[PDB]
Formats: structure tokens, C-alpha cells, sequence
RNA sequence: CUUGACUGCGAGACUGACACGUCGAGCAGGGAGGAAACUCGGGCUUAGUGAACCGGUGGUACCGUGUGGAAGGGCCAUCG
RNA sequence: GUAGGGGAGCGUUCAGUCCGCGGAGAAGCCAUACCGGAAGGAGUGGUGGAGCCGACUGAAGUGCGGAUGCCGGCAUGAGU
RNA sequence: UGUUAUGGCGUGCCUAUUGAAGCAUGAGCCGGCGACUUAGACCUGACGUGCGAGCUUAAGUUGAAAAACGGAGGCGGAGC
RNA sequence: CGAGCUGGAGAUACGCUUUGACUCGGGGAUGUCCGAAUGGGGAAACCCACCUCGUAAGAGGUAUCCGCAAGGAUGGGAACUCAGGGAACUGAAACAUCUCAGUACCUGAAGGAGAAGAAAGAGAAUUCGAUUCCGUUAGUAGCGGCGAGCGAACCCGGAUCAGCCCAAUCAAGCCGAAGUGGCUGGAAAGCUACACCUCAGAAGGUGAGAGUCCUGUAGGCGAACGAGAGGUCGUUGUUCGUGAAACGAUGACUGAAUCCGCGCGGACCACCGCGCAAGGCUAAAUACUCCCAGUGACCGAUAGCGCAUAGUACCGUGAGGG
């Protein structure tokens, strides 16, 4: 879990024979076809008291330029 | 009185019961009994394996409006698309088109969405006209 | 069925059946002239009795 | 041509419908009419899902004498029914045609015999039953005979209360069935008349 | 001497359950040989073959999603 | 005359209408030498102790010898 | 009508099959349970009714010992 | 309510009741132990404590989670609703994309309903105006080993229709009209001879078949208390399977304008036209049936739920079955 709105979450991930082409190949056709998750990174920040949490790589883009509700 | 009510002669016939009938022993003998598969359409007998392409649109569709109906009887009431609806020519949904089919002499003068050439011809030639909007 | 429609079923004033002729129609030609506009108009109805069923509705 | 109870006279309107008292279309009618009060309830666990029971049940092979895959199945006794009554409804459209031509045929059926129109529901004072039963015998209705009576005036209807003589179906309520089950029309009040 | 190993079509038949297949007078646009009648729309004939689908190439401009385009599609050839 | 197509019908339950019957006895059950072209239906007798034929139309959970089919009861093997 | 003595004739039923008294299947016996339905504004035919160059409504609204209203839409009406 | 009562109970004993019992409604009052269980432990209904109150008997408090505080939650619920997660047989007459189907199953949250909602929209008329629901468009437009198969939306007809905040009558109940004689019979409500009520002939009970014999019915009344952004990458949604693939949606990396500005109209550009995202709330039309009522061309004892009451007997270590 993140610092701001979502993690997690995730879908499926495909794969493709005959892949590329000449755009005009014959066709594209396929394989992989299954399901898949993902994740993101860890740090450790305190906000109204000494914290640590996790922090979303975009939070803590988000955290460093600025306080958005919280502070390093 | 009810009890004196009868039947249609001939609108209900019985239905087919295969309970008994004693050497009833339905549909076939062996070999596709029991199944819900039967399925009269189906992929390589000579509809795939068939030719075509074409390309698909079908687009504008106009009702068509005989002068044959228009001419002889009524009254040659004006038409405009006011009288339409009421003329028997009423289902909408798409524009209205003229095209000729009996061919009569009389003054007639039509509002249409458009017409044929010797429609126009036709509706000329024992006098009126045909208007078209824009 | 979907695929009958663009493809020829095709059912005319009579309710007859259109197929025309497969000769060749695209690989494999370079064989003589008539047969290339041997693409044809023709049918039977043997076979148009069940054919139909799947271009029922939008005929 | 009929004739009115108080007052004037009328029913030389309404040609009645040709051809004459066909039964054919009656027929069609009330049956319409059964089926459309007709209420689907049906008790059937026809399902071999319906009924409860567990579903795996001893083995296919080497037990001997019997191959069964469940104890609820329509051979079994207590399981499901093969093809049992589910709630349907059979209520229909008939044409309109036909509804109208057919109580026009029905009034138009009582012309080979007694019908009666009316005016003057003021006649019963109330109701009493007994008032109704003075102005039936009077009218010549000694309720020997079936009669169904159509009218407004609550208060007029409201008079004729029993399953013996009569019974009532107010402000043009009229029902083919109703009439041709009865023995007389009684159509009082002349509004849906004429 | 030459490109009928043509384009546009097909009266009427052989043959197949179907789909395929076979033969063909004659009409046209235009041709080639002969002086001429005329003959030729591959080879004395019967084997030398692949339905559909999805794509490659040339041509035509029909569709083309608010409209004018373009993408993509469609049709006549053809390629695997 | 087998699969298969066609026609007429018999019976059972519910339903509406009509005629009705029943403690001086209903349905069901039991016996029967009669009727009907068949499915079938009457007559009288014997049980029974509350209900029920017939006609007309309508609707079906509507007709069993088999499915090593289902439940139940009772036989055989055997006084072994 | 019941039973019987003798004569003549006489290869269980079912399924499955080229072919069954079969030493091929099934089944101890009787009772009861027990299998070609139902649904959709589907499609196509036979018959029947109503209107008929026109024919119908759907949801719903209002009555509801009752049915009326409801033209949104659907099918004819032109083919290529 | 006004003579009976002392539960199913058949049964003896003791009694209670016009100082209105019983029964029926309507609030409170007590409520052992277990269980979310919550002082602490625990193989549920048990074993052990502590701090107050004090005359013992006996009452009271002692879980964690939000908070100044008041206060709120942890659990349970047949089906219904939203969400996190997400099958396979099967179909394609084999099988990988597809189909089954976002179905089944698990999980989270909540109410009597939910969800959804107040246009950066639908859409091609410079039309429409929140959402949901039904009919319809329409097996159409479309998607597809263009195979099996899948399948919209706008218009239009109805159900119901609100947009508001903000960030610089129905329940106890009571009242109720009108028949006698003879006859068959064990017994009558049946037959019969005469008679009556009916804003009451719906119904059940009564020795047999019932308007007028009982309860009722039509009609009438009725209470203290009680209710009613953009991009790229991996992908995915909707008819959208990478197709020319727009748009919404995000996991990663990037992260512009703001009023001659900004997103959309199915690659893309201009024009033209609709529209103001990155904040919240928001009855009604809708779904379901644990429960109650009324009905039925629904069953009537092998039927009907499994049960004319039983999740009992009985089987299993158990889930479970029955
Ligand atoms: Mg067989
Ligand atoms: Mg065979
Ligand atoms: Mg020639
Ligand atoms: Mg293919
Ligand atoms: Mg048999
Ligand atoms: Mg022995
Ligand atoms: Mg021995
Ligand atoms: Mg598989
Ligand atoms: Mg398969």
C-alpha cells in the first residue's frame, strides 16, 4: 500500500507470434494470453509525527518538490 | 348458453403424445437421438468455401410513392407531406420518393423529397409540378 | 448467421438463392481468359432451402 | 329495435352483427377470455436441481444391478418431475376486432329472445333487495331465469345483491362471458346502449 | 508473315447430390494470315491440379463515421 | 407390413357451463354368461360410509412389462 | 358358465439384428413412481377466425366479480 | 373481553377468579451461563483474579479501535446491491485466440433497498439536456481462427422526475337483519307445506346437503399508551480480439495551459459544432423475499418443502449427508 491513492491492482499481460511485421504482414497472431500484477518502491517519512510508512514513486516525486500533506 | 357453445371445426387439432402408441419408439432408430446439436447450418458445406466479399453499407432508403395511387382516384387533394399520413402512404422513418408506374393523364402537383426523370416527365406532361426542397 | 450477409446468399423477388461461381478468385490463375470472367451469375435451390435459414431476417 | 323499461324508444340503431349469431367467434372469445383470467401457479420441482439432495451416490461398475447417478433424479421416487407445470401465463392479445364484434355478436344473440333495456332506476327507493325484487317481478323477472344487470347508479345496483336472480356489472363493465352465461340481459342504464 | 496464349459476352446442350467441370454457334469493340471463301478467343483430344479465409502488387475512383480531405475499406486484374 | 407420414377416435385428472344423483347410501373396491369396429362403456348383485355420474367446451405432472430402472410389500431357495 | 378326458395344431415377451424359442440382452412376483415437454412480441408451414390494399399493437395508464385506452414500433406496399 | 381459568396433555391433587381472573392487545420490570464476548484463561456454556460500595447476603467496573468530550465501531442476516479476486468442464463435432462468463466460488463493505446522478456528455438537428428502470430501435450498426459465435447506441414511446453545497387511514375489539310444523332418518342444515330478511347468498362449524341454528358476512362504531489533464511503455473497458483504434482506465517513467484559454466529435489536419474535467452530497421510478396477507383449470400422504414438522432418528473423525 502507497502514500497517495492507489497501488497494486493490476491485469493481464499478452504476447504475439508472427509479431512485427511489414505492417501488411499476413496477420498478427497470439499466444501468452494470462494474468499478471504489479508493484513499487518503499521510503520511509514522517507527517503530524515521527513515521515511516511507504512512499509511491510519484508521492515522493510529490513529497520532495513540496509538502502535499506531509514532510521528509 | 355455454354448454351449447362448440368449436371452430378445424381450429385446434390434438397435440402428439409418444406415450404409447405401442411400436412408437420415436425419431430415428440409433445415431442422433438424445441430442440437442442438430444445427442445420454450419462451416465447410459450400457456404464457407463460397466466394464473396462485396462491401457493406446500405444507406439512404426512400418510400416509394407510385403515381398509379396518386392519379385515378381521390381527389388530386394537393399532397404536399401533410396529406401522407392520412393518404395510406404513412410509415415515416425515412424520406418520401416518387417514381412513375401507371401511367394516366390528370393535374396533380406533389411535394416529395425527390423523383425520378420520367416520373417528371409523367407529371409534366398532363400538367403540374414537383417540388424539392434544397 | 453474420457471415452469409456481405458474402453472397443473396435472395432475389422469387425468394431463389444467389450464389454465382468460385472458378478462381484470387491465388491460383493465370489460367485462360473465360474462366477469369467465368465469374458468374448461378445458383441451384437444392440447397437453398436450408441456405437462407441464415440470412433469414435481414435477407 | 328493442324496447326501454321507463320512457322512449330506441335499440333501431346498432344493426347487430352479420352474419347473424355466429357461435365460431364466441367461442374464440370466452376461451380468449378463461385464458386471460387465468392465473399460472405451479407447484413442480421438475428439476432434478430443485429438489435437495446430494449429488455423488455409490459407483459405476462392480456393485452390481443397478447404475445410478443420483437419488434425485425423475426415476427415482421423491426426486424431480420430468417436465412438470412451471408458472406460465397464456394471457394474449386478442384482436380488437374480434372482442368488439364479439359482445355485439352477444347482445346480437339475445335478439332471438328475451333482452331488456331500461330507464328509470329511480323505481327501486334505495335499495332493500325487496324493491329490486318487486321491480324484477313486475318487469316480468320472477328470477326463475339467470340475469346479469348492467347500469350506473350505485344506488340501483346496489339493490340486487344475491347469486340466485342476478348479478351486476357496473358503468359498462360488460363481459361476453358474463352475458352469454347468463340467462337474461337486463342492460338498464342506455349509455353503452345506443 | 505474326500475337486470337484478345477485351466485352454468351443461344443452347454434355456432367455432377452439391460446389466444380466440359463443349459451343453466333453479337460487338478491335485485331492477325489469305487474292479469296474464310479461320483464330492457345496447343489431335483425354492428365500437367487447390474451395474458402487472411495478406502482397497494378488499375478504377464506389464507401470513408459533423463537413472538405487523408487513414482504412470496396470493385477489375493479379501474387503466395 | 418394420422404421416414417396421414386420418378418425377411447380413457384419466383439473376447469367453465348444462342436466342432475346420493343416508331407502356417494366414490372406490369385488363377482358376472350383456353392449360396442377397437381403445372401452352399461345392467344387476356383494362390500363400503360420504360424496358423485352424464353432455359441451377448455387446460394437462394424461395412459407402462420391460430401462441389471425407483419405493414398498411378499415369494423361491427350505424347515435347508 | 365351471371343470375335465382324448384328438389336431403349436419354437415365451422384449430389445438388438443379415438373421432370436434361442445356449445372445433384460427381468423373482404385485402394486404404486416412472420419460418427446416448457419459454420467446424467434423462424417456416397446414388448418381456422377477424378485418383486408391495408393489418396489428409493445411498454404503460385507467379501471379491475369486468375490460378499455395506449400508434413508440412491426408486416404488406419496388426492384436491381 | 366479562366467565371462566389452572400450556401442548389424555391425567389426579392444590387452587385462582365479578375487589374482573384467563385471553387478547400496549409500555415498562427482572433476566443465570455461553456466544461479537469484551477482567484474565479457555477443549462455548467453564477455571482463576483485581479495584471500588460496604452490614454479610449482593450490586458495580476492569477488551481493543476513533477521538477534548458527547459519541461511533467490532457481530449477525434468506435473497437482493456495489466492490477486491476470479474457475473449469462445455462449445468450436479435435485444439491454443475465442466460447463458456466476469458465470460459479472466495472475499470486503452496507442498507431496506442498493447502485447511479446534476454533461470537459450523448449526437449530427447549429437537436438534446442528471441518474436508474421498462418498451423499442434490433439479431439492426458492428465485433470474430470474419469460424463457432458475440452484439450495441442515438431517436422515439412510458415509469419517475429535485437539484442543492463548495476550493483562491392501519392493530385490540365492540354492534349486527331474517323460520316453524310435518316427513324419511341413528341423527337433519335434506324433502315438504307455508313464511321472512337481505347497503348481510363470501365463508366455515353444527349427528346428512346449512341465507333466516352458532360464529360470521354487508353496514356501523372504536381507546389511556402505542405506531405510520497530455504523452511513451505494459494493458484493459464498451459492438472494440491491435485492427486505420479514437476515448475512458490505470502499473512504471514523464507531469502543459488557464479565458483571443482548455477536452471532445472513432488514425490525422483545417474548418465547424457540442462541452468546462482534475471536489463532495443528493429522495423517487429499480432488485430481493427471512417474515405476514390474500388468492389458485397448485399438490393431497411414493404428491406437496426433506419433515401433515425432523434437520429428529440414523450414517460419517469431520466438513457433510438424512
Ligand atoms: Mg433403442
Ligand atoms: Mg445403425
Ligand atoms: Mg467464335
Ligand atoms: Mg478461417
Ligand atoms: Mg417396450
Ligand atoms: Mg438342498
Ligand atoms: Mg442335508
Ligand atoms: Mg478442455
Ligand atoms: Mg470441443
Amino acid at each position: 500500500t502507497g502514500k497517495k491513492n492507489l497501488v497494486v491492482n493490476s491485469v493481464i499481460r499478452r504476447g504475439k507470434a508472427r509479431a512485427d511485421g511489414g505492417v501488411g504482414r499476413k496477420t498478427t497472431g497470439i499466444t501468452k494470453r494470462v494474468q499478471r500484477a504489479n508493484l513499487h518502491k518503499k521510503a520511509i517519512r514522517e507527517n503530524g509525527q515521527v513515521k515511516t510508512v511507504w512512499l509511491s514513486a510519484n508521492a515522493l516525486r510529490t513529497l520532495s518538490k513540496g509538502p502535499y500533506k506531509g514532510i521528509e | 348458453g355455454s354448454r351449447k357453445d362448440r368449436k371452430r371445426v378445424g381450429r385446434g387439432p390434438g397435440g402428439t403424445d409418444k406415450t404409447a402408441g405401442r411400436g412408437h419408439k420415436g425419431q430415428k432408430s440409433r445415431s442422433g437421438a438424445g441430442k440437442g446439436a442438430f444445427f442445420e447450418g454450419g462451416r465447410s458445406r459450400l457456404i464457407a468455401r463460397l466466394p464473396k466479399r462485396g462491401f457493406n453499407n446500405v444507406g439512404t432508403t426512400y418510400e416509394v410513392v407510385k403515381l398509379s395511387q396518386l392519379q385515378d382516384l381521390e381527389d388530386t387533394t394537393f399532397d404536399r407531406d401533410t396529406l401522407e399520413a392520412y393518404r395510406l402512404v404513412r410509415r415515416k422513418n425515412r424520406p418520401v420518393k416518387l417514381l412513375a408506374s401507371g401511367e394516366i393523364s390528370r393535374a396533380v402537383t406533389v411535394h416529395v423529397d425527390a423523383a425520378s426523370a420520367a416520373a417528371i416527365k409523367a407529371v409534366e406532361a398532363a400538367g403540374g409540378r414537383v417540388v424539392l426542397p434544397e | 448467421t453474420h457471415k452469409m450477409a456481405k458474402r453472397r446468399i443473396k435472395i432475389t423477388g422469387t425468394g431463389k438463392v444467389m450464389a454465382f461461381k468460385s472458378g478462381k478468385r484470387h491465388q491460383n490463375t493465370g489460367k485462360s481468359g473465360d474462366e477469369i470472367r467465368g465469374k458468374g451469375k448461378g445458383f441451384v435451390l437444392a440447397k437453398a432451402e436450408w441456405a437462407r435459414m441464415k440470412l433469414m431476417l435481414p435477407r | 329495435a328493442q324496447i326501454n323499461v321507463i320512457g322512449q324508444n330506441g335499440g333501431r340503431t346498432i344493426e347487430l352483427p352479420l352474419p347473424e349469431v355466429n357461435s365460431g367467434v364466441l367461442h374464440e372469445v370466452v376461451t380468449w377470455q378463461l385464458a386471460s383470467r387465468r392465473r399460472g401457479t405451479a407447484s413442480t420441482r421438475t428439476r432434478a436441481q430443485v429438489s435437495k439432495t446430494g449429488r455423488k451416490m455409490y459407483g459405476q461398475k462392480g456393485t452390481g444391478n443397478a447404475r445410478h447417478g443420483d437419488r434425485s433424479v425423475p426415476t427415482f421416487v421423491g426426486g424431480g418431475v420430468a417436465f412438470g407445470p412451471k408458472p406460465r401465463s397464456y394471457d394474449y392479445t386478442l384482436p380488437r376486432q374480434v372482442r368488439q364484434l364479439g359482445l355485439a355478436m352477444a347482445i346480437a344473440s339475445r335478439q332471438e329472445g328475451g333482452k331488456l333495456v331500461a330507464v328509470d332506476g329511480f323505481d327501486i327507493a334505495d335499495a332493500k333487495t325487496k324493491n329490486f325484487i318487486s321491480w324484477a317481478k313486475q318487469n316480468g323477472l320472477d328470477g326463475t331465469e339467470k340475469v346479469l344487470l348492467v347500469t350506473d347508479d350505485e344506488n340501483t345496483r346496489r339493490a340486487a345483491r344475491n347469486v340466485s336472480w342476478v348479478s351486476v356489472l357496473p358503468v359498462a363493465g360488460v363481459n361476453v362471458y358474463d352475458i352469454l352465461r347468463h340467462d337474461r340481459l337486463v342492460i338498464d342504464a342506455a349509455a353503452l346502449e345506443i
